[PDB]
Parts: C-alpha cells; structure tokens; sequence
C-alpha cells in the first residue's frame, strides 16, 4: 500500500516489509540446525572465515545468555548483538525481582511482546532476527523454542536455520519418528549428519561448531575437538 | 539419464509399460552461458541436432 | 484368577482363538470384580470388558448375558462423567445388534436406553436410538408401528442438528409404503430422497438402495424391463465397491430382464 | 430466467427414460435440482 | 490481450500445443528448451507429454570449483607452484564460464 | 490490436450455423484457453448454450486413476494404495494425472520391476513445490 | 524525534464516509482459523480449530483460549501476536480493578475497557489498531452471557455466532440448526458439527479446543473428554 | 564356528564390505567377493549358512550381476540330499528370485525354475 514512509493494513494479508525480513536474514552462507533429545539438546553451527588476518577465537555465533540458557542467533549481526544485550538485562532483572530462575519459555514470550509493538509503530521497525532458545528445564525437561520476528514463537521437536531450512526439515521428519532410541552421543552424530547432507560438506575439525545442552547439568558448553573428531570419525565407520 | 537412456533402449521402459519423456527444459541464470551448457551436451549425445 | 487387570486382559485375548469360548469367558468376571462407588478404577475395567465380550459374543449367543451386564454397569458409569456414560452404552448396543438376536429382547434394552438419555437430556443421542427402532420394527412386521414413529421423526430431524440422518428416515419410510402396496406414494418418497442426497457426497450404497426400490416399481409393476435393467446395473455397481450380499439379488434381476425381453 | 431452466431440465429426465409425455414426478425433480442451486451461497 | 505483433505470439504458442494435442507422438523425437526466466509457461506443460523434466542451474561446490579452475589452468603456461585452494576460498557464486 | 481481418471469418461462422441445424447431422464443438474475450453474440442463444468447465477431482476419482496405472508397475503388499490417496490436499485433475506418469519414469532409472513407496514421495514433491514461510495469521 | 511522527491517524474520513483501515481488518479477521460459539444458557460453549502445519511442535504449547479471569475467558479470530498482547493488558486491568473492590467482575465493563483501548488507537496515530475480533465468554449467576467484540470497537450480544474463514456460510448453517433447549453436552456436539461443515482438514483431539463456562465459571475440558463426544456422534 | 564366525572368514567379511561399499558397485574386484562367498560355504554347515546368506543380502556388495552369480552357485551346491527342504527356506527368504529388478538375466530365471521343480 504505502510502504514508503508508513506501514498499514493491506489486503495483502501480510506486509511486504515483514516478508523481506524473513527472506534475507542471512547475508553469508552459514546454516544451523538444532535437534532436541531427552539426553541433550544440540545446536550445530559452522565456523568460517574469509581470511586469516582476522581472529576466530572471539568470532562466534553461539552466545551463552546465562548459565542455564543458551541462544543461537540467525539474523543480521548488528541486530543479533543488540537483542542479546537487551535480553541480558531483562533476564537479570527477572531474577532479581522474582528471586527465582527465569524460565526459557518465559523469556521467549516477553521478548515476543517487545517485537510486536515495534510492528505497530510506523516510526520504528522491528529488529531483524530469529532467535532459537534452548535450555534445560527441571519443570518439563529440556526445552527448545524458536522465535521469528513477526511476534511468532513456538516450541518444536527440532528445527533448522539458514536459508535451506525446508531441505533440512525433510531429513528431520524421517529422523523424528525415532530419536528417543538415540543415546547421548548418538544424538550428536545424527545431528552432525543432517547438516552435512544439506550443506554437502563432510566437515573438518575447524569448520564445525556443535553446542550441546546436557541433561542433569545446567551446562551449555561448546564441545572440545577431541569429542568433536570422535563423532566425525564415528560416521566414517558406517560409511 | 533422461535423454540418453531412451535412445539406447526403449525396451527397458517397455517391459514395465511406462510412457518415456518427450521434452526437457533448462532454465535459470545463464552463468554457464545459456548456450554453452547445451552445446556441451550436444557433443556427448552425438545425434542429429 | 490373575492378580491384575493388565495380565488377565492379555491372556484372555488369546484364549478364544486357542482353546474355546468357555476359557475367555471366565476372565471376563472383572465386570463383577473390584467395584467402587467412586468409580475411577471401575470405569477403566469396563472399557476393557466391552471389547472382550464382543469377541466372545457371536459364537456363544450370550445375548441374554449381555442384557444383564448392560443394565448392571449403568449407575456406575454416570458417576465419573456423563460423556463416558453416553459413549459405553451406545458402543455396546451397536455391537449387540450386529449379531443374531431376538428383536423383542433388543427393543426392551433400546427402550430403557431412551429413558436413560432423557434423564440427562439428550436429543442428540435420543434421536439416534429412535432411528434404530424403525429398522428393528419393519422386520418384525409391525409395519403400522413403523409408520407413526417415522412421521414424528421426520419433523424432528429437519429442524435440528445433523443433516445426513434425514435421508435414512426417508429410505425406511418408502419400505413401509412398499409393503402396504400403494405404488404412487412410494415413487414420490424416493424422489425426495434424491433431492437431499445430491447436495453432499453420499456413499455408493445409500444411493444404490433407492435405485433398487425405483427398480421394484419398474419391472414388477410398469413392465418396462428395458428401463428396469438400467436401474439394476447402477445398483449393482454401488454394491460391488464396498462388498455386499445384495449384489447377487441385483444380478438375478439383470439376467431376468433379458429373458422377458426375449433375448437368450 | 431460472424458471426457464426448470422446464429444460424436466425434458431431459423424461427423454432419458424414453417417455412420450412428461409427468409430475419429473417436473418436481427439476424444481428440486434448481432449488439446490439457490440453497448454496 | 493485443493482436499487434501479439497475434504472432498466439500463432506460435498454439502450434506448440497443436503438435502435443495431435495424434503425433515424438516417437524418438527429443526436445530441449532453454529459458532465462521461467514465468510464461502454459498450464499444459506442467503435465508431462510435452515438457517432462525441468532442471535448474546449480551453483558449484568448492570441490567442483577447484576442478574447474584446474582444467582451465592446465593448457596454458605457468611457473611451477600455485596454491589452488586459496583461490577456491575467495571464490564463490560463479559458474565455469 | 486489430478486429477487421478476423471479422470476415467470424461472420461466416454465424452464417453456417444459420444455414443448417434443422436437419441436424453435424455437431459443432468449441475449445478455449482464453475465454475472457469471447464475442457477446458468439454466446447469444441459437449459437451456443452449453458451457462445460473443468473441475477439482473427488477423493474416489483420484483413486480410480491410481488403480489403473499401478496395474502396469506391478503391485506389492509393501506398497499400500491408500497412502497415495491420503497424502494430497485435493488439487486439480491435471496434477493428479501428471504425477502418475512421472512415478513410473523414476522407477525404471532405479532399475526395478516392482514398485516402492519412496519414488511416489519424490515424484509427489517435484510437482507440488513452491512452499515458503508466510502468513501472519498465526504463521 | 522521540515525540515526533504522525500525530494524526492512518485511518482517514473518505468522501465515502467509510474508514479504509477498518474495512481491511474485516479481511484480517477473515483469514482466521474456524471459531464458533454456542450459548447453552446454563452453560456456554466456545470452540475453535487449531490448524497445524508443522509436525514439529511440542505439547499443546500455546493456546488460542486464555483465561482473563476465573470467570471470563476470551477466544478470537484475527492475528495471534495481537491476541497475546491484548490479553496481557486486559488481564492486568481486570485484576487491578476488581481487587480494589471484592465484588466479582461484570461482563459489560470488560467489554467497555477492551473497546476503549481499541478506540484510542483509532483516535491517535503512530500506532495502528489491533485486527482481531473476540468472543467474550463468561458465566455468572442467572445473567445473560456470550458477547462479541469487533476490531471496529463495537459490541453486540449473541446467542450464537461464528468466525474465521467462510464466516458468512457457516453462520448460515448455524442459523438453521440452532434452536430452543439444548444441553451443555449437546451444544458441544453441534459446535463440532458446525466446525466440520466449515472445513475439516481433519479433527483429532488436538485439532479441537473447546472450553466451557458453566459450573463456577470457566472450566477447561480434558482431551479425553472431548474425544468421548467425538465418538458420541462423529 | 571355529574359524567361521571367529577368525578368517568373519574378519575378512567386515574389511571387504567396507572396501566395496553398499553405496557403490565395484571398487574392489569380483574375485575377493566370490572367494569370500565360496570360502564361507566351506567354512560352515547348513544350519549356520542360511542366517549368513541373508545377512550378506542386506548390503549391495557390487553389481546386480555379480551378486546373482554368487547366490546361484550356492543354490546349486545346497541342491542335494536332506539339504533340499532347508534350501526351500533360503531361496524364499531372499528376494531376487521371487522378484526382478533386472530380469533379462538368465541366472535368476533358472533359480525360479528350480523352485517350481521343488
């Protein structure tokens, strides 16, 4: 309608501008995937650089939001980094005020409301990012929640990120019939496998970045090379 | 696989009883060069263009 | 017997197939076992008992037994939720009528059932039981008894929920007419049926039955065998697809029309 | 206009049956077919 | 809905469909089409029995890319030492041409 | 662009209709693919009255089609016919026809003389695809 | 800026005398998954459809019925994020006002507050109104119940209504079938039938969400409970 | 068995099937495939063998043609004596005799022919 300096209700049913955030949300070639088990919840990402005049020991796209909660971000870098800072303050405050731990879900819902207002303003745009929340609750067990910046968030059995999401979805469904039959590590292995098929890259020790959440620990940790190579070796043996 | 195989045997298709292809389309950015991709193909198939 | 509902249930399922009727039956006494006034546990064991009893039921002719059980579980089920009460009662009844049974006996159970359904106040459930009656009554040859109930019923269905039933009330009605043997009324009843029927997609069988009755009028009373054969074919097709015994009778008619035309 | 249709349909059932003259059952049946078109929105 | 030059567009299109609609069968006859942007396809082409298969461009993987660079470099003159992989890295979003 | 060259052609069709069809023995049938720009008096009765348009298929109709083609691929108890019916969302007749021809083509390449569930799902997607994340209704 | 922007509204009087943005919201409403409401007089039934579109989901996570209060409940058709937000502000207002007093909430007053928030946004610019339509469902004593609230800012009483896709067609079905005395169990049977008729993609015990207001106000049905009714009449 | 499922045969089976692949045809050569199959037969008796042949069939192990030759010979050897009623079980278990994929092949046709004779 007039997108030109305002955003209104349209017969379009969506907004050209909301679609455009959905469309370009990555300007590189990273792709991500996340799976949920009852043994773990794992997010698998990449490490890539253009040159080596750059460091890679501070470059990351996995954020530790707090001890229990972990957050991987798919979005424009400027927008991803801002949102984290805002979240960090809101969580901390929720801890102070209530005296009890902030639920993962609770954060996703709160953040969602902040997104929504910006959708009402024609004097300000919403931040462009999809936020995947992962965590280990003691109140339903581990929890995996994805947000999108429409104000939409929902919890899923597993999800994938990057521009090839639908392709990753097809593998996922096949897998998702049986996934409670995977033990700890074997979760991890399958998780590597579905990103390697889509992306069509048999990984290398410095190209991959597995993050795992572990049940019976309030740890979110990015895995050491020895463990990461042990898996990678493990799929060779079945080839 | 689409083009070449029908030329070699219709017989293999025939036992099953299935209609084989007539036409094929290549679309997209002509980053290959549109004509180049095709021309390279013509060579391989070695037929009456 | 066993010390648990779970172990006993599993063992029972195999007994009918392996040994004989008598062994599965002894285990079914979970019905007169572990009874309460709370009825949290007692309803759970009844759900299992309905299925086991059906498996048994055709061979044994335990129609009489079933009758004692049907009454007997009733105040128990009411207790936990009305919806389950409504469900166990309806479900059992369907099982019952499938088998070879006495009509008189059945009709008493359905009759008490109507009263049960008023008590809570259901025209949804009550309407359905009233339908079942028209079908039981016609066979017994209480044709007269069928006509009145059907007239009352046609008005109720029209105004209220569920649109599909209406066609059946119309189908049963023409059957009533056919036996009385006044031909125009029956021809007219079926036409009404065709009208309602066209609006939404209906199975081959429903439609096919109408066409047998259109056929009954044509061959046996207007002697236009050419036309009657055309009705019988369609009817013949509808029955074939879902598998019915009706097909053999339609097959007889399709042969007969050719003989009448005088073509071997 | 849609009355005209009722008459055109009525003829089709009778023809199909190979009858010489059209009766009340058919005429009604036609009305019925046109009445269903009116029922839908 | 012109017939300016537009009548010719209709003339040709109609012919393409007429061959398919016929009693002709492309008995051993093969068809290859090239299109720059696909959006003007007919509703009869989606069904096979004219354009069966529609294949896309695919953007090379880095291993393909290495190969392509390698076959190019090979006829022409050079020194004695070229780190092929480094160039593979800088490069993305290209086809063999 | 023009309306004259075509005019004499059009008049003649009207003349012919009028010349005959009182000792009917020849039928006239029309096909169109752009029936958004017919003539008003191409439709004036006494020249055309029935207009039959193409429809969406019924569940039962899809099945028939499927039953005929499978006979050729050679059945198995591995495959179930039913799933093929269940999977669609009731799309047009062209599409249902379209897939059945395609499934056979995949199968020969895979070198089989029987039938497998997987190729129907690949074949199913090939026709179906376009899907993207949309909807703000409840997305 | 931080106080600059558009002081007047996007919506504007037309020589039509219609309100453009308002017109669009009836469309916004239109897109909604199928909704109905039946008032069982002694009870109330509200029902809707959960569409489903990704097999990947958890639990029965977010709802589309949320309790404002222990006596009134909302369900809707229109945009989901708007719904969550709408519920939060109201929910805050309902508790604060009716804990000053110890009296329990009157129905009309909630409607008056929701409509005002909707209306202020029509009055002011920068922000756009919400594009949801609500069914305010409650129970209390012998009072009338079942009310509808528009994105327009208008309210009406009803005995029965329907929302979502093909709203006009469903309502016409509804109009004919729904008459006289009925039962709380009976009203549920009908609502499922009316929703099925609007569209069935399928119905399971997780495509349906039914809630009632009857004994002591709002009560949430178990998944098994509804399933018993599906068998009770499919 | 002594050296059948605990030494030469088994160890050699695992290393080859990795070398061969089930996702490729020939990368090894047929000679090793045939040799393993003829040796496994010699290695063990009738009761052990039937379980083993079925396992092998799980994996592709070269050409359609290569496998078919190996299965055919084994059928030929089992065709004798009391060994004949157990054979009925084996041939039925494997599908490539009550099934075709490439069935312009003479070896498959023969093995069916034999089943009819039984």
């Amino acid at each position: 309608g007039f997108d030109r300096h305002i955003t209104i209700f349209s017969p379009e049913g969506r907004l050209y501008q909301v679609e455009y955030a959905f469309k370009a949300i990555n300007q590189g070639g990273l792709t991500s995937v996340a799976v949920r088990g009852k043994d773990c919840a794992v997010i698998v990402t990449q490490k890539k650089v253009p040159d080596k005049l750059l460091d890679s020991s501070t470059v990351t796209h996995l954020f530790k939001i707090t001890e229990n909660i972990g957050c991987v971000m798919t979005g424009m870098t400027a927008d991803s980094r801002s949102q984290v800072q805002r979240a960090r303050y809101e969580a901390a405050n929720w801890k102070y005020k209530y005296g009890y731990e902030i639920p993962v879900d609770m954060l996703c819902k709160r953040i969602a409301d902040i997104s929504q207002v910006y959708t009402q303003n024609a004097e300000m745009r919403p931040l462009g990012c999809c936020m995947i929340l992962i965590g280990i609750d003691e109140e339903q067990g581990p929890q995996v929640y994805k947000c999108d910046p429409a104000g939409y968030y929902c919890g899923f059995k597993a999800t994938a990120a990057g521009v090839k999401q639908t392709e990753s979805t097809s593998f996922l469904e096949k897998k998702v019939k049986k996934k409670f039959d995977w033990t700890f590590e074997q979760t991890v292995e399958t998780a590597i496998t579905c990103l390697s098929t889509v992306l069509s890259i048999d990984f290398k020790p410095s190209e991959i970045e597995v993050g795992v959440v572990t049940v019976e620990n309030p740890k979110f940790r990015i895995l050491t090379e020895a463990e990461i190579d042990a898996h990678l070796v493990a799929l060779a043996e079945r080839d | 696989e689409v083009i070449e195989l029908p030329l070699t045997n219709p017989e293999l298709f025939q036992r099953v009883g299935i209609i084989p292809p007539k036409g094929c389309l290549l679309y997209g950015p002509p980053g290959t060069g549109k004509t180049l991709l095709a021309r390279a193909v013509a060579s391989q198939l070695d037929c009456n263009f | 017997m066993a010390a648990a509902a779970v172990v006993e249930f599993q063992r029972a399922q195999s007994l009918l197939s392996t040994d004989r009727e008598a062994s599965i039956d002894i285990l079914h006494s979970i019905v007169k076992r572990d009874i309460q006034e709370n009825d949290e546990e007692a309803v759970q064991v009844k759900e299992q008992s309905i299925l086991e009893l059906g498996s048994l039921l055709a061979k044994t002719g335990q129609a009489a037994e079933l009758g004692g059980l049907l009454k007997y579980v009733r105040p128990f089920l009411n207790s936990i939720s009305k919806a389950k009460a409504a469900r166990l009662v309806r479900s059992l009844l369907d099982l019952f009528l499938d088998m070879e049974a006495a009509t008189g006996q059945e009709v008493e159970l359905c009759l008490e059932c109507i009263e049960w359904a008023k008590s809570e106040k259901r025209t949804f459930l009550r309407q359905a039981l009233e339908a079942r009656l028209v079908s039981l009554y016609f066979d017994t040859k209480r044709y007269q008894e069928a006509l009145h109930l059907g007239s009352q019923l046609l008005r109720e269905l029209k105004k209220m929920d569920d649109k599909a039933l209406l066609v059946e009330v119309q189908l049963l009605e023409s059957k009533t007419y056919h036996a009385l043997s006044n031909l125009p009324k029956a021809r007219a009843a079926l036409t009404s049926a065709r009208t309602t029927a066209n609006a939404i997609y209906c199975p081959p069988k429903l439609q096919a039955t109408l066409d047998m009755q259109s056929g009954i009028i044509h061959a046996a009373e207007e002697k236009d065998w050419k036309t009657a054969y055309s009705y019988f074919y369609e009817a013949f097709e509808g029955y074939d697809s879902i598998d019915s015994p009706k097909a053999i009778t339609s097959l007889k008619y399709m042969l007969l029309c050719k003989i009448m035309l005088n073509t071997p | 206009a849609e009355v005209k249709g009722v008459c055109t349909e009525a003829g089709m059932y009778a023809l199909r049956e190979r009858r010489v003259h059209v009766t009340q059952e058919d005429f009604e049946m036609a009305v019925a077919k046109v009445m269903q078109k009116d029922s839908e929105k | 809905e012109g017939t300016s030059a537009d009548r010719e567009i209709q003339r040709t299109l109609m012919e393409l469909l007429n061959q398919m609609d016929g009693f002709d069968t492309l008995h051993r006859v093969k068809m290859i089409m090239a299109t720059n942007r696909p959006d003007t396809l007919d509703p009869a082409l989606l069904r096979p029995g004219r354009l069966d298969r529609k294949i896309h461009i695919d953007l090379p993987n880095e291993q393909a890319r290495l190969d392509i660079l390698k076959i190019h470099a090979g006829p022409i003159t050079k020194h004695g030492e070229i780190d092929y992989e480094a160039i593979v890295k800088l490069s993305d979003g290209f086809n063999g041409a | 662009g023009a309306d004259r060259e075509v005019q004499r052609i059009l008049l003649e069709l009207l003349n012919q209709m009028d010349g005959f069809d009182q000792n009917v023995n020849v039928k006239v049938i029309m096909a169109t693919n752009r029936a958004d720009t017919l003539d008003p008096a191409l439709l004036r009765p006494g020249r055309l009255d029935r207009k039959i348009e193409f429809p969406l298929p019924d569940r039962r109709q899809k099945r028939l089609i499927f039953s005929t083609i499978t006979s050729k691929m050679n059945l198995s108890e591995e495959v179930d016919l039913e799933d093929y019916v269940a999977r669609p969302d009731k799309i047009s007749g062209a599409d249902i026809n379209s897939i059945c021809q395609e499934s056979g083509m995949l199968a020969v390449r895979e070198n089989r003389y029987i039938v497998l569930a997987k190729d129907f799902e690949k074949a199913y997607k090939t026709v179906i695809k376009k899907d993207e994340q949309e909807h703000e209704f409840y997305k | 800026m931080a106080e600059r922007g558009y002081s007047f509204s996007l919506t504007t009087f037309s020589p039509s005398g219609k309100l453009v943005q308002i017109e669009y919201a009836l469309a916004a409403v239109a897109g909604g998954a199928p909704s109905v409401g039946i008032k069982a007089a002694n009870g109330v039934v509200l029902a809707t459809e959960k569409k489903q579109k990704s097999i990947l989901y958890d639990e029965r996570s977010v709802h589309k019925v949320e309790p404002i209060t222990k006596h009134i409940g909302l369900v809707y058709s229109g945009m989901g994020p708007d719904y969550r937000v709408l519920v939060h502000r109201a929910r805050k207002l309902a508790q604060q006002y009716y804990l000053v007093y110890q009296e329990p909430i009157p129905t009309a007053q909630l409607v008056q507050r929701v409509a005002s928030v909707m209306q202020e946004y029509t009055q002011s610019g920068g922000v756009r109104p919400f594009g949801v339509s609500l069914l305010i469902c409650g129970w209390n004593e012998g009072r009338p119940y079942l009310f509808q609230s528009d994105p327009s800012g208008a309210y009406f009483a009803w005995k029965a209504t329907a929302m979502g896709k093909n709203y006009v067609n469903g309502k016409t079905f509804l109009e004919k079938r729904y008459n006289e005395d009925l039962e709380l169990e009976d009203a549920i049977h009908t609502a499922i039938l009316t929703l099925k008729e609007s569209f069935e993609g399928q119905m399971t015990e997780d495509n349906i969400e039914v809630g009632i207001c009857n004994e002591a106000g709002f009560r949430r049905l178990t998944p098994t409970e509804v399933k018993d009714y599906l068998a009770a009449i499919a | 068995a002594k050296e059948g499922r605990l030494q030469e045969v088994i160890e050699t089976l695992l290393s080859l099937e990795k070398q061969t692949r089930t996702a490729s045809d020939m990368v090894s050569t047929s000679r090793i495939l045939v040799a393993v199959v003829k040796m496994c037969y010699e290695a063990k008796e009738w009761d052990l063998l039937n379980e083993n042949i079925m396992l092998l069939s799980k994996r592709r192990s070269q050409l359609k043609q290569a496998v078919a030759k190996m299965v055919q010979q084994c059928c030929t050897y089992v065709e004798e004596i009391t060994d004949l009623p157990i054979k009925l079980r084996l041939i039925d278990t494997l599908r490539m005799v009550t099934e075709g994929k490439i069935y312009v092949e003479i070896e498959r046709a023969r093995l069916t022919k034999t089943l009819a004779t039984i």
